[PDB]
């Protein structure tokens, strides 16, 4: 209200409200899935277009070739922090010979996010990410808020109507993590559970995006005819 | 006053959403992509009878294989311009080769969101980039303010654009030739200009593998304004 | 006073046929009269089809290798994995050396 | 009035109102507590079970500073990360210039002087965090609390977070029966049990506990999780002390 | 109404943030007071510990500045501290560059600058503090010296501090105005000690255990605070006449 | 380069030029005009490192021409060899000095008077009614020492000048290529196409 | 953060005005009235000092009249410091091309630089503007004797006769009646002196309210003198052209 | 962090005022008095010791402070305020005169300079006007004896006599009256104990009031001999006794 | 350093910085631009609110960019300085690299650069002015006139009028002037912009200026008679 106007500010009750409608942006994007099992992990993101002579803007973005993540929100600030995570994976790889560790990545992008948000001039960032990876301590998934707030899950989505696919992975918890050894099973699921987050449209073969990686699986991105086999 | 960076509680930055009222107010553009090459057409408003027409430069040239049309505050466009035309030769430079046009685009929009209290407001024009390329053939691209980028088969802004857009919902195929998209072009500004369309108020462009980027002739384009009124008084 | 260069010996060779190409080196390194090692790789796969040696002064040999790799990597990451051409990739590198024009890379490198 | 619309601004009672608001952004945060036990230090947290997706004990809250310092906050978690990564610097620094690892009060300080200096300017905000901290020196066991206001001070026990007044209680309990002190295996049994009391305020959702420890005896005097059969046994005392 | 925000003049040429720093200086509800000796200076302040969970050895505000120099701060501990660290760094600086000592008054008026500064200046605001400095100077003998948020200072022959100032600065006038001196006519420290906290019972009329005080003595090249068992040293020779 | 002349006579400044430019082993060109026009009334002639001597003097080409755009008003010779001197002795302490010398020929409109000024690179400067840079006047200064009068002609200064360069011609070891000569009077500059 | 304490000393109003300047104006009309008249001989300067006291050190005192060189003077009306702040800045730049060419600064060339300083404060900065106006009196070989006035928004314009501060309507309407192009020195001291005294707002016009300079030619010979009069010598000029 | 106050905090208002700098002279007018009077053969620059409390040692808290061995000052209104301008104008003439031109700066000039630091106060980025007004009594060889008042808006005026602070618009039409250009400086000191006597409430001795001459040199206070040209300074502060002695002479 | 953003939009898409520069504009004095066949004119109205003027030394509204161009204006006049001084130094910076003296379209895309630039870069608000810009380029004997603004959008013009009562002379302009035949002479241009003027402009005295450019760097002003000459001649006609 009065303590809106800037990312440096208080409210009474003590809370940050530039940060709260940088949230809000998130809410606005299209849905993402993640989930993994102890081999593998996935995402499933739905596309959005302009209209129908557009193009579906592109949601997943790798990040190496063992981490890559989704996004929902403002796309331009998906592309600072996935070119900061781009830096952060290769300066690791360049000074170690190391693969960096998903949940490490987990806290660079937190301690980043955080700085936007106790200073004036600057803004908080307007996405949310999905993050996937397997590194020496097998399969993950990482969920980033632009507060800063960064948690390690089983599965998760956000985006609109985010809240459907999630109470479904909630229920399937049990099935789906032991889906071990068997990419196409994990990838039905993640599909069936971004499917309870539809209304009025449908997958189709230019809507739907799929990511992938795990034990001997770089992180790819499916696209086109390739996700004609999962609708 | 407030932040020049601020977020709306709808999760929106007041300043880009402004630029975007600004962009409601200017001079309509719009490009056609077909298999044969990818046509781009502009409404050039003069205010005045005395302005020498030929002087409003709202289709530029990016590089040979790539070109733009402009709606908005067209001053704005200048820097915006000059970014890309050093992006797509300093590619080449380093690369020995023509930058993919989807990279080319990227790179602009990467100037959109620098600005703060760098620049200290958002641009307020709009970019229709258009090209193309070995990998992903003819390319129309639609850059906003907003850093945000969406690849279009048909594509119009500016102050005629929901109407145009609607239109170009109905005409587009993709069996469309070159000549079939000049007309469509021209049709479609002569349906949202104020001012009754000729050579010397509207312009006309197209990027083919062969060629290149090409402006057209005034005497070029008044040929196809004359093809068009024939075929619609022949039914 | 302190000398940043020194010279690893080696010897490489790089010929083109009709359809295919081969680079070759021997595996040995060494300073002045000492051998280092008997077996250490001096030609490299650098992604996209692209062989590469960079031979002489082996710091600077593998920081130039290191680079380029690099470079394939974010050529791939900024142009939508376009496969990097064997001119392409020539350009790049003569970039990456001439950046060092006033403390170069004291290598003579073959793609 | 407008005095709390701006940090570093004085009101005329003499307040920080930018300060003060902090403060409730960290009583809306999980409880967490500190236990100064013979010959070391107990730190415990509550960590709030969202979602059944959530992966048991892999969200880690409580933090290392150099080898021998744990640190744990309530309120805006990446608040509490980047004083973390500022007392990890300033930890660095004194070792690379004395040669000794920072002594727990020196350290206190540093962090002390860093949250001060964000209620300077209006061009910055105040941390959104109370952090409990401590370890063991050549001086032997110490445990501090931070504010907000860059306000710090020693202490017996501390708690901080949405059921600190909870926690409060139990620990004063501890200090009046126990004036010749508590063992560091009896401490983490203590921590169990008083997050477990504290939970009441957050009784919604189920729980996870996470406790760590620096003892000179049990630990060596270096910052451990506890984890396993220890971590265990005092989820068993803690349960079987609420039923 | 935004020149009450920041340290600019008001209609009345007045600087109401300056002002409002001198209402902070009281939020923690404590006493302090300063007398000279012939050998000496000494400080007390009343000490609080409302928690039972504190650990009443860390709560102080009393700080050693140099070897030479001691500091008593009316106001917040972060603000307290915050000066604290600066001036223990100027001593420091000083002795470095000009190969002695820095002096009490000199200290003082370095700090006072410090604050004079904060009142020009607008991104910086006034710290919440009032500052009292103790030595024994080996030019000027025994020297108390006080700063404030208005950026002033002076020396005293004695001075008060806190809540309830006034009470304890009426007291040691009226004591002055008879023995008609400038400081406590006593050979030892201790009694001077003794001194200090009598006419401080006397002034706010509250009896003191050893853990309701805190005491900082300076003498000849040392400042140093007494421990709980010598406070209750005094306490007891108070009583016993 | 090379050689570089000035004379002042009567009504005129009369500068001499070498035509010869030289990299280390040949000839490169025969042709070459070592001087640059700063204002209708001002020339200035320039002799010494390869590439510096035309950076330098194109540089004071520009800054003059900037001055008299903006004034609307040409600036007296004295005011401009002020300028240059100025500039060199900048330039003497600075990373990489000018290693330039030049000479200033000049006709004040408003004194109605020649004005010739020699500058080396360091920033000295001097008036002179005749003037060179290098090792020309060690060959023509005796010659000119004997033969000027300051009520001379332009006609009689050229064949003074004639004189210089055939000593030149003479004891000179370099092939120099002959000389460009220019005159600068109060219709300004021109160049004399047969000598 | 900062900017809600930023007045923006920068803008344009809705009628394109810079209110920053529009107010310093304002502040100018205030001060004590200078004028500045050319003749084909020399220039006068006159100026009125604000309601002096009797123990005021005049013939120590200077508010009004300063030397920028040899050859130019000006006369103030504004704040006093934000003036020498400027003035300290032209006789620099004076310097400046003396060293450079050798040769006096041109009057206009000055004039422009000063005022180039002024217009930054307007477009650029955040800081408020110079609440001071300049009246110049100067000479060069180029145009002879010349007059200009300065004002906060950086604009520049010439004069044969000018006032500036306070009841500059009256005193200039008073200058175009009894201006005469082939007007001589000594006329224009009286005219000067004149229309102060009808101008003022004092009861009566004194030499200790007042400042006076001469740039003439009345120098031995082709050369140029400065004259700032001392209090004797505004004393006797006042007799001299029967004002006391 | 980093000052983000680039901006002036004192500007013009529809009226033409700058608020900041009238509201600095307000708070000097709210200033205790102080008084400066120019003899011929010397000048005496007086003030009251206001002390805020009979425990705290008003002799430590100089109002009247040297600059320079000839040149003295006296102020009114916030005290802090002078205490750092003091220190600036001590340096500045060291590092902008003495240092270049091997001698002390003439009174004017700075004065000027103290001036200069005042008026960019005023205008620069971030920061108020000083809130106190000065009076720099002083000599040099050519412009001999000179009182010197400086104000807020850095504007300063020289004076034969006059006085600042709170009873000024009194004590200036008392010193019309006294006042003659053949005053001798213990005349002059005479008239300055009567006039700063109608502004002072209390106590009215050596201990409460704080007087200083510039007049003769004083080789006796110069701490060297064997440099003929050297005799020592101009300033000297006058003593509690000094004071009393001329208090009887009253 | 100060980098608060002046010029930003308002929430129907106005950035009011710049259009309150516009209105600066239409305060300045009235500027007129007429391009013949083989000549430019540029006509400048004079306020006569100042007489006891020094015409010899005041700053004249028509600025020598360079040899061949010229630069005249409405708004404010010491904003005009800081885009004349600027263009002047890229006048002689583009003979000292490129070897070629400036086209007109070049020297009037930088000036219109600058002034975008002031429109979104932090401290700094738009210049308050509007250029006429005219010449010819070199060994060109085609007329050029541009004409810029705050915005920094400039265009090509047959002709143009700028500043106070500009609305007036432009309504004359477009009835008057005939684009197939252009005025023919220099006589013939100056007429019609002397008369476009006199529709503004109160006495024909010494309020109004009058610059011939022709090609070849040949740049004259006429004389206050000259003018006269042709103020007596129009309206003999206008008796009609």
């Amino acid at each position: 209200n009065n303590y809106d106007g800037d990312t440096v500010t208080f409210s009474p009750t003590g809370r940050l409200f530039q940060v709260e409608y940088a949230l809000e942006a998130i809410k606005q994007g299209s849905v993402t899935v993640g989930l993994r099992s102890n081999t593998h992990a996935v995402l499933v993101a739905l596309k959005r277009n302009a209209d129908e002579l557009s193009s579906y803007q592109k949601k997943i973005i790798k990040c190496d070739e063992h981490m890559g993540l989704s996004l929902a929100g403002l796309a331009p600030d998906a592309r600072v922090l996935s070119n900061y995570l781009r830096q952060q994976c290769n300066y690791s790889s360049l000074v170690f010979n190391r693969k960096l560790a998903v949940e490490r990545a987990g806290h660079l992008l937190c301690d980043k996010a955080q700085k936007n948000t106790q200073s004036y001039g600057g803004r908080p960032y307007g996405v949310g990410l999905l993050i996937i990876g397997y590194d020496k301590s097998g399969a993950h998934l990482l969920e980033f808020q632009p507060s800063g707030n960064v948690t390690e899950l089983y599965g998760t989505a956000i985006g609109a109507r985010s809240q459907g696919a999630k109470t479904y992975l909630e229920r399937t918890l049990d099935t789906f993590i032991k889906i071990d050894g068997n990419p196409d099973e994990l990838i039905k699921a993640g599909v069936e559970a971004i499917s309870q987050s539809l209304r009025d449209e449908s997958l189709t073969v230019d809507n739907l995006s799929i990511a992938i990686v795990g034990k001997d699986t770089p992180f790819t991105i499916y696209d086109g005819e390739a996700v004609a086999k999962y609708i | 006053d407030r932040g020049v960076s601020t977020f709306s509680p709808e999760g929106r930055l007041f300043q880009v959403e402004y630029s975007l009222e600004a962009i409601k107010l200017g001079s309509t553009a719009i490009g056609i992509a077909t298999k044969e090459g990818v046509v781009l057409g502009v409404e050039k408003r003069a205010t005045s009878p005395l302005l020498e027409s030929d002087s409003i430069e709202k289709i530029v040239e990016i590089d040979r294989h790539i070109g733009c049309a402009m709606s908005g505050l067209t001053a704005d466009a200048r820097s915006m311009i000059e970014h890309a035309r050093t992006a797509a030769v300093t590619h080449n430079l380093y690369y020995d080769e023509d930058i993919n046009v989807e990279s080319l685009t990227q790179s602009v929009c990467d100037l959109a969101l620098r600005f703060g209290e760098l620049m200290s407001r958002p641009f307020g024009v709009a970019l229709l980039i258009a090209g193309h390329d070995a990998d992903d053939g003819y390319q129309l691209f639609h850059a906003e303010p907003s850093g945000t980028f969406y690849r279009y088969n048909a594509k119009a802004i500016g102050s005629g654009s929901e109407g145009a857009q609607a239109e170009l919902l109905n005409e587009w195929h993709s069996s469309l030739t070159l000549k079939e998209a000049e007309l469509l072009v021209l049709k479609i500004l002569k349906q949202v200009m104020e001012e009754k369309l000729d050579e010397n108020n509207a312009q006309l462009s197209c990027i083919t593998k062969q060629d290149g980027f090409k402006i057209y002739d005034n005497e070029k384009t008044a040929e196809l304004i004359k093809e068009l009124k024939e075929k619609e008084a022949a039914e | 006073q302190f000398n940043p260069y020194g010279d690893n010996g080696g010897t490489i060779l790089g010929i083109a046929g009709e359809d295919f190409a081969v680079l070759a080196g021997d595996t040995r390194n060494i300073t002045d009269y000492s051998i280092n090692s008997r077996y250490e790789p001096k030609v490299f796969d650098c992604g996209d089809n692209i062989v590469m040696s960079a031979n002489g002064f082996a710091a600077d040999g593998d920081a130039l290798v290191k680079r380029f790799k690099n470079s394939v990597k974010w050529y791939h990451f900024d142009h939508n994995d376009k496969k990097l051409s064997i001119n392409s990739a020539a350009r790049n590198i003569q970039h990456l050396l001439y950046g060092k024009r006033f403390f170069p890379y004291y290598v003579h490198t073959i793609i | 009035t407008g005095y709390d619309l701006s940090n570093s601004v004085f009101s005329p009672d003499g307040r920080n109102f930018q300060v003060e608001y902090a403060v409730k952004a960290v009583e809306n945060g999980t409880t967490s507590i500190g236990i100064k036990c013979n010959d070391g230090v107990v730190f415990a947290v509550e960590k709030l079970i969202t979602s059944k997706l959530l992966v048991p004990q892999k969200n880690v809250k409580i933090q290392v500073v150099d080898r021998h310092i744990g640190c744990v906050y309530s309120g805006l978690i990446p608040d509490g990360r980047h004083l973390v990564n500022r007392g990890r610097e300033e930890a660095a620094s004194f070792k690379k210039l004395y040669k000794t690892p920072i002594p727990i009060p020196a350290f206190a300080d540093r962090l002390g002087q860093y949250v001060q200096a964000h209620t300077l300017y209006n061009s910055v905000r105040p941390f959104g965090v109370s952090t409990i901290f401590g370890g063991v020196d050549k001086n032997g066991a110490h445990l501090y609390m931070l504010e907000p206001s860059g306000s710090y001070w020693g202490y017996k026990g501390a708690a901080t977070g949405k059921g600190r007044q909870s926690a409060k209680a139990e620990l004063e309990k501890l200090v009046d029966h126990h004036p010749e002190g508590l063992s560091a295996r009896e401490a983490v049994k203590q921590a169990a049990k008083i997050i477990y009391l504290a939970h009441e305020d957050n009784k919604e959702k189920d729980f996870e506990l996470e406790i760590s420890w620096c003892s000179l005896s049990e630990t060596n005097g270096l910052h451990k999780f506890v984890k396993g059969d220890l971590l265990q046994e005092a989820i068993d005392f803690a349960q079987k002390e609420i039923n | 109404g935004y020149d009450r925000h920041i340290t600019i003049f008001s209609p009345e040429g007045r600087l109401y943030q300056v002002e409002y720093a001198f209402k902070a200086t009281n939020q923690t509800n404590i006493n302090s007071l300063a007398v000279r000796g012939k050998d000496c200076t000494v400080v007390i302040s009343q000490k609080k510990v409302p928690d039972k969970l504190l650990d009443p050895t860390t709560v102080s505000y009393i700080f050693c500045i140099s070897r030479t120099i001691g500091m008593v701060v009316n106001g917040p501990i972060p603000d307290a501290r915050n000066a604290a660290l600066r001036a223990k760094a100027e001593a420091a600086e000083f002795r470095y560059k000009y190969g002695y000592d820095m002096p009490c008054d000199v200290l003082a008026k370095r700090m006072a600058n410090l604050s004079q500064i904060y009142t020009q200046r607008a991104y910086m605001r006034p710290l919440g503090v009032i500052l009292t400095f103790v030595s024994v100077d080996e030019e000027l003998g025994p020297s108390i010296y006080k700063t404030d948020p208005a950026g002033y200072y002076v020396g005293y022959k004695a001075t008060a501090t806190g809540p309830k100032q006034q009470e304890i600065t009426t007291n040691l006038e009226n004591h002055f105005k008879k023995s008609k001196i400038d400081h406590i006519n006593e050979e030892s420290w201790e009694k001077v000690v003794e001194f200090a906290i009598t006419h401080m019972i006397d002034a706010l009329g509250t009896e003191f255990s050893k853990n309701d005080l805190e005491v900082g003595v300076a003498t000849k090249d040392k400042f140093f605070t007494l421990s709980a068992e010598n406070i209750e040293e005094r306490l007891v020779a108070i009583a016993e006449q | 380069m090379d050689i570089i002349l000035g004379i002042r006579v009567q009504d005129s400044v009369i500068l001499a030029s070498s035509k010869a430019v030289t990299r280390g082993i040949s000839v490169l060109k025969d042709s070459d005009d070592k001087t640059r026009q700063l204002s209708p009334h001002t020339l200035m002639s320039f002799a010494g490192e390869a590439g510096d001597t035309v950076q330098f003097a194109e540089y004071i080409q520009a800054n003059i021409q900037l001055y008299s755009i903006r004034e609307d008003y040409e600036l007296s010779p004295q005011a401009v060899s002020s300028f240059v001197r100025q500039e060199l002795a900048k330039s003497i302490r600075s990373r990489r000095p000018y290693q330039v010398n030049v000479l200033i020929g000049g006709y004040d409109k408003k004194k109605n008077k020649p004005e010739l000024y020699q500058i080396d690179y360091l920033g000295t400067k001097v008036e002179l009614p005749y003037g060179a840079h290098g090792y020309s006047g060690f060959y023509t200064f005796s010659l000119l020492d004997h033969h000027y009068r300051p009520d001379m002609t332009t006609e009689e200064g050229l064949d003074l000048l004639k004189l210089c360069v055939q000593e030149l011609e003479k004891r000179m070891p370099m092939d120099f290529k002959g000389v460009i000569v220019k005159i600068v009077d109060k219709d300004g500059i021109r160049q004399v196409d047969d000598f | 953060g900062s900017r809600r304490y930023d007045s923006r000393t920068t803008i344009f109003s809705p009628e394109g005005r810079l209110y920053q300047v529009e107010y310093a104006l304002e502040s100018i009309s205030h001060a004590g009235t200078a004028i500045g008249i050319m003749a084909s001989d020399g220039i006068v300067l006159a100026a009125e000092r604000k309601v002096t006291s009797t123990l005021l050190e005049q013939d120590t005192s200077t508010e009004k009249l300063y030397k920028l060189n040899d050859k130019i003077a000006v006369a103030v009306a504004g704040l006093t410091a934000d003036a020498e702040i400027l003035i300290n800045t032209a006789r620099i730049h004076a310097q400046n091309y003396l060293k450079t060419y050798n040769e006096d600064i041109p009057v206009e060339i000055l004039v422009r630089r000063l005022s180039d300083i002024k217009q930054g404060y307007t477009q650029h900065g955040g800081l408020r503007p110079f609440g001071v106006s300049f009246i110049y009196a100067g000479y060069d070989d180029r145009y002879g004797y010349q007059l200009y006035t300065s004002n906060p928004s950086g604009n520049y314009t010439g004069w044969k006769a000018i006032s500036v501060g306070a009841n500059t309507s009256a005193a200039q309407t008073l200058l175009q009646m009894d201006y005469k192009d082939d007007m001589k020195v000594d006329d224009a001291i009286e005219l000067a002196l004149k229309t102060l005294s009808k101008t003022t707002d004092s009861s009566a016009l004194t030499y200790d309210r007042l400042e006076f300079a001469t740039i003439r030619k009345g120098a031995n010979d082709g050369e140029v003198y400065q004259k700032i009069f001392k209090p004797q010598e505004i004393k006797d000029i006042l007799v001299k052209t029967g004002i006391t | 962090m980093t000052d983000r106050y680039s901006f002036s905090l004192t500007t013009f208002s529809p009226s033409g005022k700058l608020g900041q700098i009238d509201y600095a002279l307000t708070a000097v007018k709210q200033g205790v008095t102080s008084l400066g009077i120019k003899a011929t053969n010397g000048v005496v620059i007086a003030t009251e010791k206001k002390s805020s409390s009979p425990l705290a040692m008003s002799e430590t808290l100089s109002k009247v402070s040297l600059l320079t061995p000839d040149i003295g000052a006296v102020y009114s209104g916030m005290g802090p305020d002078y205490r750092v301008l003091v220190d600036k104008s001590r340096k500045v003439a060291h590092t902008s005169y003495k240092r270049i031109y091997g001698e002390y700066p003439p009174t004017k000039l700075l004065v000027s300079e103290v001036a200069k630091i005042m008026q960019e106060a005023t205008q620069s980025g971030g920061v108020r006007p000083f809130g106190v007004s000065l009076l720099i009594a002083g000599h040099d060889e050519f412009n001999g004896f000179s009182l010197y008042q400086v104000d807020p808006s850095g504007s300063y005026f020289p004076w034969k006599a006059t006085a600042i602070g709170k009873g000024s618009v009194a004590a200036k039409t008392f010193l019309e009256k006294r006042w003659n250009d053949e005053l001798e400086l213990e005349d002059a000191i005479h008239i300055a104990l009567l006039t700063l006597k109608e502004s002072v409430e209390g106590e009215f001795n050596g201990d409460t009031i704080e007087l200083a001459i510039i007049g003769d040199e004083n080789p006796d206070l110069l701490g060297y001999t064997g440099i003929p040209t050297d005799k020592g300074p101009r300033f000297r502060k006058l003593t509690s006794q000094e004071i009393n002695d001329r208090l009887e002479a009253l | 350093g100060y980098d608060r953003a002046l010029s930003i939009f308002s929430p129907d898409g106005h950035i009011f910085q710049v259009e309150y520069a516009l209105e600066a504009v239409k305060r300045g004095t009235c500027a007129v631009g007429v391009k013949g066949k083989n000549c430019v004119v540029l006509g400048c109205e004079r306020r006569s609110t100042l007489k006891l003027q020094d015409t010899r030394i005041t700053p004249s509204k028509v600025s020598k960019i360079d040899s061949h161009v010229v630069l005249s204006f409405s708004g404010l006049n010491a904003d005009s300085r800081i885009l004349i001084e600027k263009a002047r130094v890229e006048a002689q910076s583009h003979r000292l690299t490129l070897e070629d003296p400036v086209t007109v379209e070049y020297l009037t895309r930088y000036v219109a650069g600058v002034q975008q630039r002031y429109t979104q870069s932090g401290g700094v608000r738009p210049f308050g002015v509007s250029t006429l810009i005219a010449g010819f380029d070199p060994r060109d004997d085609e007329p050029k006139l541009y004409q810029t603004e705050p915005s920094g959008i400039y265009s090509s013009w047959s002709a143009q009028t700028i500043g106070r009562n500009s609305k007036t002379v432009r309504e004359f302009l477009e009835k008057n002037y005939d684009r197939k035949e252009p005025p023919a002479t220099v006589e013939e241009c100056v007429k019609l912009t002397v008369r476009s003027l006199l529709e503004v402009v109160q006495t024909g005295a010494k309020n109004i200026e009058i610059t011939v450019v022709k090609p070849d760097s040949d740049i004259v002003a006429l004389s206050s008679e000259e003018i006269n000459q042709y103020v007596t001649q129009i309206e003999q006609e206008k008796q009609e």
